[PDB]
């Protein structure tokens, strides 16, 4: 009983929380309306802790679904994956709202939708004999998701202040500006609620999504659909110490403590090397495990924008190496030998930092049987850098005079725009001082 | 046997219709003093799979 | 062959040599011997013996594979007492902490082993069927009810059957040993997330305040001091013993056929993990300074929400009398003077709160310092790899 | 024999006893035109207690059915099952009707049919050779049954003294007064006789009802006749050891007597797990039965709406628990060590609570013979909220000035209106006084 209940929410985050349900049956070898296969339970020794408990036969998703986009949610119930969601302990089939992609659209149907958003992860909240917590599966990008996922920010963590909240936040892209515009505001609106009720956060730029998705995927146009690939793998990765065996740090409520160091500081780096076409050409000369966490050590794998000369000013205070599938794990302290002579990776010199290491079996399943993949989940200090990149963008936009009318035409009759950049330099300034 | 007798004494009581019923509660509080050294006479063994089956049961009648 | 005809009595099965081809030889042998004359064998010896030893080393990897599975149960003992998957032992430790919390009873016995029962059927599908759970049941001690208790409930693998064939007595008392060091870091690995999340809990309840919000905040760091510390230490020395004894003994009892090397892997087995973890005779030295780490993390534990929770609970009458004040304008010097007050409780309370966990540093500091010098001497083992081991949780 | 002869009475009254007939003969497998099945003897060797003893090799269900609506048995005797039921021992065929809905109505027409009323229940118990008792399956839901049902709750209980008098006890809609505004005085008429002219009741809730309704089974807007479907379901399983063999208690007046001290605290809220139609096919691979006996005690699927606060505020006092169907009988004692466990239930701590614990055997019959079901019959003293809500709604009715004239035409014409307030309200003080 260390149920997480997913709250997939916006345009976006209904789409990279797809992939994600399709990742899991994918794993467990079984088709996503049924058990076809006896991998579903001794391949994946744990059979539910993201689905309800089994009295059909079939595992239900714990996962609500509301959206003022209804085109992704209809993407769902045409898919041949709609005999997973099962319509009764999920949501009831079509949830509208507002227009809306502005910030102050999501923000208020969550106070007029406040009786089904408040019924619905409550009724799917009982069966549990403990919850683990909240998974936000929300998007900075749109204003359906960052704007109903501002909302939840403070409302389960006032409720339930000592389960895990967490959100895998995507922002919206940092190149272009030619289809979002109000991309400043709701971005640093999210933020402070993370800063001041929240535990621990996932936080991941698009614009380095984007870069491994043309360097590996080997696409030249980026498309949302090649983002999401990104998101669903290390999603299903990083509670491969709960879903999948474990030892050592078996919660992901255990994994994420020595994950966060000390209130708002805790924004936690993804990165994730194998996803090359050409990843699968590498076990004709034998998969070893003598180069697993030397491609983790070596910087290029970043969903982080950041320098290079960022390296060198900043310092590690905890990072996360998970190898996963087989790796005979007689030779993996003999690669951890290994970390500490090139030092492409640094420690704070007046504490203690900790490089934590583990492994886990998985499912019969292409990537975890012949092909070894790696979660890093990094906590660098260099977070700062999108953190001054979000501040810059929006302080150039109040002198053009946008929207500090044209945003205060829906439940704004205030200013409160000063209170979320005060803020905002506070955090870079305590980050930056937390290493020396 | 001396429960039956006050069951068969209360319905000649009811029949009959103070100091009768202080009788009657005497008569039901000689077999709470009687399983309360039950609970010592079922829990002394020296512990094996049988006894703990025979505790578990009379823990169950004080609390029916 | 003198064992291997006794563990044949233990199984099920009692038959000459593999093939039956055994009686048919017994038969030949006697009139064949007869039939010589003057000579008898004597470096024709050697064909014999051989190639009949490698016969019952047959029959015997048979015996342990075809009815009561050994070599499975190796494992099955590994998952409740070297404890080898967690998400079993963290099911069972959650839902026994508010009964591990009271000191032992007299029907403490009864009730603990259906609390089990339930639970490792709640998380399994598929090892509840094999009868490993039918062969699993408690351990309790016979220390005296002034102890919290947690030490106490323990879990043990019982035999009695053929699986006892190749275990002794003198191999689940050191299991024993082998128990309570790792049922102590498990226990350390949640009782340490929980006042993570008490940090985390009274810090959503103390906002209208912006004096307690940065207290608690260094807290936060000195606390990770000892946690981060915690957890590159105790989670990394035992994972690499239990690596390294889980793949020396598995992989050479169906890697030999024979009876004296199962015994000759499980002899050495059971010896080389508790040196690495808690006891012997010469690493006496090494459970002094983890122990003595082991009561101060909880000696900071509960000066934390002893005061954590005054934080926050003396911030809800400064509230309520807030909300008082509209009352009073619908339907106020002196009302200042309580306010005053609640303002220097809160006043007190913060060097409360820093100057005991100034001289809980101070004592976590000395802790560590001579944690370092007494497991960075001693002789007769190898101190070159534990000196390795320590020297990488302080430079990295 | 124990033979019980029941009492079918009222509009509504009398549909709810007639689904609970075609549930058996589909039970025992019979054909219905007598029995001509041999499963009957070789499948269970008792069956009769509602069915009237060979004397032919013909056997008619002991029933009485009178009422002042002919319309709700003409929904009898064009259904096929007019030839199961043989009308000159039942009623004598085609019986008229009066006024009539008035609760006075039928009070009225019970003293000048005085002479058919007590001859056409010996009809159908001259072949009883000692009668066990009556249950009137009754209801309050308009005056017709009620009305009637009243009259034979004053005459049974003292020209039978020694036989069993109980009631399965139906309200009318609690929410509405527009279905039926003479609600508030034939129910205190009623429950004023249940309280010195009955022993025991069995108190089932009508709006609790149509929430399971929607609930579990899922209706589209609501029926007026899934009182009749959720009614008839617990009529045939609650009579399982004295159709079917039992062991322990098998004296029906022996699980009544554990239940009650003594009427003024006798209204049982029940609770039946199955009405989720998907573990009914999962349960051929087993679906845990450790669970599925701790939902009744906690509000899933309980049938009498009570506070959902005032379950920590009073206690339970006799609570029954009798499994049906599939158990495995030998980890019953593995489910019953979990029941003391939790202390989901709040005991009487004065003298002794019980947890009564009864299990049955069944005639073979594939949705009860591999099935997980659990019946509830408990006795909880949070029950005064009911009398509470319709007290309260008699006396605002009153205070309208409202049929203490435009009620008076029949019967009643002295004041004992008030009598009625103050018999209730001394009932919901006596159950609370009862615990300490």
């Amino acid at each position: 009983p260390r149920e997480i209940i997913t709250l997939q929410l916006g345009q976006c985050g209904n789409q990279i929380g797809f992939e994600f349900w399709k990742q899991l049956c994918a794993e467990h070898g079984i088709s996503p309306e049924g058990i076809v296969e006896e991998f579903a339970t001794e391949g994946t020794d744990r059979k539910d802790v993201f689905f309800y408990q089994a009295d059909d036969e079939h595992y239900i998703p714990r996962a609500v679904l509301l959206d003022l986009e209804p085109r992704v949610i209809h993407s769902i119930l045409n898919s041949p994956y709609a005999n997973l969601y099962n319509p009764e302990n999920i949501y009831l089939s079509e949830h509208g709202g507002g227009a809306g992609n502005n910030w102050a659209s999501g923000f208020s149907q969550g106070e007029k939708i406040h009786e089904d958003i408040f019924d619905i992860i409550d009724r799917e909240a009982d069966g549990s004999d403990s919850l683990e917590g909240f998974v936000l599966c929300h998007s900075i990008a749109g204003g359906t998701g960052s704007g109903l996922g501002s909302y939840l920010l403070e409302r389960l963590n006032d409720r339930y202040p000592k389960k895990l909240v967490q959100t895998y936040s995507v922002f919206p892209n940092q190149d272009e500006m030619s289809h979002v515009v109000v991309q400043p505001y709701n971005s640093l609106l999210t933020l402070k609620r993370l800063t001041q009720n929240a535990d621990c956060v996932v936080v991941l730029d698009n614009t380095a999504l984007n870069r491994i998705a043309t360097d590996r995927l080997h696409i030249q146009n980026p498309s949302f659909s090649q983002i999401n690939q990104l998101v669903s793998t290390i999603m299903s990765a990083s509670t491969t110490t709960l879903r999948y065996p474990g030892y050592m740090n078996n919660d992901l409520i255990g994994l994420i403590a020595s994950l966060i160091p000390t209130p708002r500081l805790h924004f936690l780096m993804t990165g994730y090397t194998p996803l090359t076409t050409d990843q699968s050409v590498a076990s004709v000369r034998k998969t070893t495990v003598l180069d697993v966490m030397r491609r983790l050590l070596q910087p290029k794998n970043v969903m982080v924008s950041t320098g290079r000369d960022r390296q060198t000013n900043h310092c590690y205070i905890a990072i996360l190496n998970i190898i996963q599938g087989e790796v005979d794990p007689t030779q993996v302290h003999k690669s951890l030998q290994r970390i500490r002579e090139r030092k492409l990776a640094n420690f704070i010199p007046w504490g203690p930092a900790s490089i934590q290491v583990a492994l886990s079996r998985k499912s019969p399943y292409l990537p975890s049987a012949h092909r070894v993949s790696g979660l890093m989940m990094a906590n660098h200090t260099n977070i700062s850098s999108l953190f001054e990149r979000t501040c810059r963008q929006y302080d150039k936009l109040r002198k053009r005079e946008a929207f500090l009318e044209q945003f205060r035409k829906e439940d704004i009759f205030k200013d409160n725009f000063d209170e979320l950049d005060n803020s905002r330099e506070i955090v870079q300034q305590l980050i930056d001082e937390y290493h020396a | 046997s001396k429960l039956m007798s006050v069951c068969v004494m209360f319905t000649n009581c009811l029949q009959r219709f103070e100091s009768t019923i202080n009788n009657f509660d005497s008569n039901f509080s000689a077999h709470l003093m009687d399983l309360l050294d039950k609970l010592s006479m079922y829990s002394t063994s020296d512990c094996e799979h049988s006894m703990i089956n025979i505790i578990y049961r009379l823990d169950f009648n004080g609390f029916y | 062959i003198g064992k291997s005809i006794n563990f044949l009595h233990q199984v099920c099965h009692d038959q000459t040599p593999a093939s039956k081809a055994m009686a048919v030889g017994k038969s030949a042998e006697s009139p064949k011997d007869a039939a010589e004359l003057f000579t008898d064998l004597e470096n024709a010896f050697q064909t014999k013996i051989d190639a009949a030893y490698f016969d019952t080393s047959k029959y015997l990897l048979d015996v342990l594979n075809k009815n009561y599975n050994l070599l499975e149960h190796m494992q099955a003992m590994r998952r409740y007492l070297l404890l080898g998957q967690g998400d079993f032992i963290r099911h069972l430790m959650d839902l026994l902490k508010p009964e591990l919390v009271r000191p032992a009873t007299t029907l403490y016995q009864h009730n603990l082993t259906g609390i089990l029962e339930t639970a490792v059927r709640a998380t399994n599908a598929q090892f509840d069927n094999p009868e490993i759970l039918k062969r699993l049941d408690v351990r309790l001690l016979e220390v005296s009810p002034g102890d919290t208790g947690w030490d106490v409930f323990s879990l043990d693998y019982h035999v009695d059957g053929p699986i006892a064939t190749v275990f002794t007595r003198e191999c689940m008392s050191h299991y024993l040993r082998v128990f309570n060091f790792l049922w102590r870091a498990k226990r350390m690995e949640y009782i340490l997330t929980d006042i993570w999340k008490g940090h985390m809990c009274n810090a959503k309840l103390l906002k209208g305040m912006p004096e307690l919000s940065g207290v608690l905040h260094q807290c936060h760091i000195l606390a990770s001091e000892m946690v981060h510390f915690i957890h590159q230490m105790q989670y990394y020395i035992t994972f690499e013993v239990l690596e390294c004894s889980w793949d020396e003994l598995w992989n050479k009892v169906l890697k030999a056929q024979d009876l004296d090397h199962i015994i000759a892997a499980h002899d050495v087995f059971l010896d080389t993990i508790i040196s690495r973890c808690l006891l012997d005779s010469e690493s006496r030295a090494l459970l002094n300074q983890l122990r003595a780490v082991f009561d101060q993390i909880i000696e900071f534990q509960n000066a934390q929400d002893a005061l954590y929770r005054a934080a926050l609970e003396e911030l809800q009458q400064r509230l309520q009398f807030e909300e008082r004040k509209k009352e009073r304008e619908s339907e106020t010097a002196a009302e200042e003077d309580v306010e005053n007050k609640r303002i220097q409780e809160f006043q007190e309370s913060i060097p409360k709160m820093r100057s005991q966990l100034r001289i809980l540093t101070h004592f976590y500091q000395g802790i560590v310092q001579q944690f370092l010098v007494l497991l960075t001497t001693s002789t007769d083992e190898s101190l070159r790899f534990l000196s390795f081991r320590l020297d990488f949780n302080e430079h990295y």
